[PDB]
């Protein structure tokens, strides 16, 4: 329509580049193993991340502003301006992924983008319930806090910008209309770790700035952060999450809310699975594809039934913390 | 051979406290225009354009001169030498690295040599220096950096509990594949270079064999600084010529001869060889302005004699009524 | 033996990158009328129209001159090969193909010749050129546009970081199955072949065996031009005549001999044997002028003179002994 012509051509957009060298040694890092023999540790997957990202920022001789809601409160710091932005397990700290976003620089996250349903992250377990992660962090507290979807397809992101009071009074007439001022990303995400697969080395350069309008759509479908929406729809209860192998292979996992067993099959199987009519004929085809393990039919079968259950909430135990 | 082989997480605070006390008090630094990098002292020209800045401005300031020998004259070199063996009172270890250019990792290029260019160049310049690494990474500074490094890795692993400045501090003498450190860590700098993944070759300081260090044999070294040719790695192939083909073998040999006698004049087993190269090939030889004028002619203390001839004796393990009985072979000849 | 071997997808921008380069200055052409074509030096008549126009223009332009050799008289091809091994002090190597025509890929053909000859040509004339090269995939530029694209592939692989004009430069003489190269890539060069998927042949320069070079043996390029008839070739085969059964051999024979005194006048142990077929099969042999009117008739420096004679012997592998009692024997025959 004429609309679209109105977006093609108000481009109004003002590119800014404070010479942010790119950090090309993050980008294309090969799968690492932390821990020798055993399982890593979380503190000891944090220190790694930390000493890459160190060794990375460093090599390029570039600065950093570690984060450790709304604001930053950077003023009480002032890094410089070509200063990196840097933030370890800070999921739950910050509201927003768009609080880091807004300063328009650089970003370098550190994030749990879990690709199990449940189960261990290193020796920190962790469960989905609603849609909010129950983490329970390895000699720390609980952490309760969402997933903000960074692994989402699309390279381009909108977010906010800084914007003072006085930027606020001048805004605010035309914000109401639908109109922002949006900044633009371009995201990488790394996945480092093998033996910790549920955590997400994001990487991130703003482009330019531009301003859009609300009611009015996007050729190249721009997308913004939104919170995931684990819970399946279809079989209340249940927490359904799909994700792509390096050997071409889609798997998805299952399990139910505010619960620990856990499942991963191919997405195939289990469309052709759920359209069977009988319970009995699930296990007779699991058993014809030579699945013999009790704890993965029966899962299987109770995702099919859509069986729900209301786990009690009991006391836990903790591993005693050692600071070796 | 590439390795990828990543220090553990201990060794990078050793590794980042080297690289700050190598920074030293020079925070800035400045390139050097086209023209100068010429008249200093392609390919070789764009790296060398600063890494030349940076040897002389870093490497060559007060604060460390104890360890960055490379760029002294022979006659510093062998007074740098005589001085540290003075000081350790002659125990000190020789480390004889093999193809570290061909076996330094990734980690350990862009943590050390990396790190402490950007930090001893401007930041204005930060994007070419950078530039220039990465194509290095897929010449002399980064051997040196390099022993420098596994240097400041042995004294933190000796002495963990002093403070960095002072470990630093007694870092000797290194140049290249080469150095002098104290023997006290001669068994623990080989769990070091495993550390690092590195392969690392040291021997004990022998006085009767004498002592190994940039291919020179120090005859004496607790009295005299007289020193020589090291007789091991050229004896037994002084004999065969590696020259190119074009050139006639009389100027090669003339060429190999005259260097001998700028660097080997007094040195038993060898003066003989060389006086029989200049009587034989001399006459026979071209012109000596010719080979001066093409371009393969650069590809090539009497008091203690007795003793260097003894040393020599010693070094090559050949009996005095043998070396006496080769010497009048090789003269009558 | 029709191959289909194409190269891989970085080698692409190297071909494209030598085909530009090859380009050069000159845009547009135009073709020759078939009577200019015909008074130029059926099926030849047709494809020579438009390629002798080509190569005359384009690799016989200032720019291309540093590597088509192929189209200059043999005294020129001397003086260039004297210059080329004086200019690389006389650090050459040699590549030899082995039925290139038979052996070049659909894909190189249709990416270096058929895209140089469109580049080259006027856009009217591309239908006509196109159909040619087509009938032709299913004669001497052919092979030095190959020779040419394997330099700047070497070349290219030697040197990545350098710009492909400066790269192309350096591209010394190629005449068809035969070139000149710097022996620095002599290990390089199989590599390329490989990729583009040809077989390679090279050998180093040998100032004992002398330097082969289209059949041509140089004795000492070093300082002298003078060369000779290759000795490897046609020693083990001048003995025996390959002409045609119609032709008597005495014509055959003094046509052979006359050739090798217009090219090896001064060679050792060829110009006894050029003489002793002069004298035996001379006499017996039918008129001149009839041989002259025959169509078979097409169909075949002093001072170093010792220094040739001793390049000669080496090149044979001859004892001097041998050889002088070789020369009595076919002499005194």
């Amino acid at each position: 329509t004429r609309a679209l012509q109105r977006a093609v051509i108000d481009k109004t957009k003002t590119p800014i580049e404070t010479r942010f060298y790119p950090l090309d040694s993050l980008r294309t890092v090969t799968p690492k193993r932390v821990a020798d023999n055993g399982h890593a540790v979380s503190g000891a997957v944090r220190d790694a991340a930390r000493r890459l990202i160190d060794e990375s920022i460093t090599a390029v001789g570039g600065s950093k502003f570690e984060v450790n809601d709304l604001a930053q409160d950077f003023r009480n710091d002032t890094p410089a301006d070509d200063a990196f932005i840097v933030g370890v397990d800070v999921d739950y700290y910050v509201t927003e992924p768009d609080v880091l976003l807004e300063h328009m620089r650089p970003v370098v996250l550190h994030t749990f983008n879990p690709k199990k349903v449940s189960g261990f992250d290193a020796d920190s377990p962790f469960t989905i319930k609603n849609n909010l992660v129950e983490y329970k962090v390895s000699g720390g507290a609980a952490w309760v806090h969402p997933v903000w979807d960074w692994c989402e397809a699309g390279e381009f992101i909108a977010s906010r910008v800084r914007t003072s009071w006085k930027e606020w009074f001048l805004q605010l007439p035309l914000r109401m209309i639908g109109l922002e001022k949006v900044g633009y990303h371009k995201i990488h995400h790394c996945r480092p770790w093998t033996d910790c697969p549920d955590r997400a080395l994001v990487y991130t350069i703003p482009q330019y700035v531009i301003w859009r309008f609300n009611w009015i759509d996007t050729e190249l479908h721009v997308r913004k952060l939104k919170r995931i929406e684990y819970q399946d729809e279809t079989k209340p209860g249940w927490n359904r999450l799909e994700y792509v192998t390096d050997k071409n292979e889609l798997l998805v996992s299952i399990g139910r809310e505010g619960e620990h067993a856990q499942i991963t099959i191919e997405k195939e199987k289990l469309d052709m699975l759920s359209g069977l009519s009988a319970t009995q004929s699930v296990n007779a085809r699991l058993i014809g594809m030579g699945h013999k393990d009790p704890q993965y039919t029966s899962m299987i079968v109770q995702y099919y039934t859509g069986k729900k259950v209301v786990s009690p909430i009991s006391p836990t135990v903790y591993k005693p913390t050692m600071p070796r | 051979v590439a390795n990828d082989k990543k220090p553990s997480d201990r060794i990078a605070k050793i590794a980042e406290t080297f690289v700050k006390l190598m920074n030293g008090p020079f925070k800035d630094l400045d390139p050097l225009s086209i023209e100068e990098t010429i008249e200093r002292l392609l390919f070789i020209l764009k790296v060398s354009r600063y890494t030349l800045a940076y040897s002389d401005i870093v490497l060559h300031a007060e604060h460390n001169e104890h360890w960055y020998y490379p760029g002294r004259n022979p006659t510093e070199i062998a007074d740098g030498v005589c001085e540290f063996v003075s000081d350790c009172d002659a125990e000190v270890i020789e480390t004889d690295f093999s193809n570290l250019d061909g076996r330094v990792s990734s980690w350990m290029q862009r943590n050390i040599a990396q790190k402490a260019m950007v930090q001893a160049f401007r930041p204005e310049y930060r994007d070419e220096i950078i530039s220039f690494m990465d194509t290095i990474i897929n010449t002399t500074p980064h051997n040196t950096q390099y022993n420098g490094c596994v240097e400041f890795t042995a004294l933190t692993f000796e002495h963990p509990d002093a403070e960095p400045e002072d470990l630093f501090r007694l870092i000797g003498p290194k140049c290249g594949d080469d150095g002098l450190s104290r023997a006290i860590i001669q068994k623990s700098i080989n769990r070091a270079a495993k550390c690092f993944g590195l392969e690392l070759k040291v021997e004990r300081y022998n006085p009767e064999i004498g002592l190994c260090f940039l291919s020179r044999v120090f005859v004496d070294p607790l009295a005299t600084t007289t020193t020589i040719q090291d007789p091991l790695r050229t004896l037994r192939k002084l004999h065969l010529t590696t020259r190119d083909p074009t050139i006639p073998l009389a100027d090669a040999a003339c060429d190999r001869v005259e260097g001998y006698l700028c660097t080997d004049a007094l040195t038993p087993l060898i003066s003989d060889y060389c006086k029989m190269v200049l009587r034989l090939y001399g006459p026979t030889a071209s012109t000596e302005q010719v080979r001066n004028q093409r371009r393969s002619r650069n590809k090539e203390h009497p008091q203690d004699a007795h003793l260097m001839k003894q040393v020599l004796i010693k070094r090559t393990a050949i009996d005095e009524d043998q070396v006496d009985a080769l010497i009048g072979r090789f003269a009558a000849m």
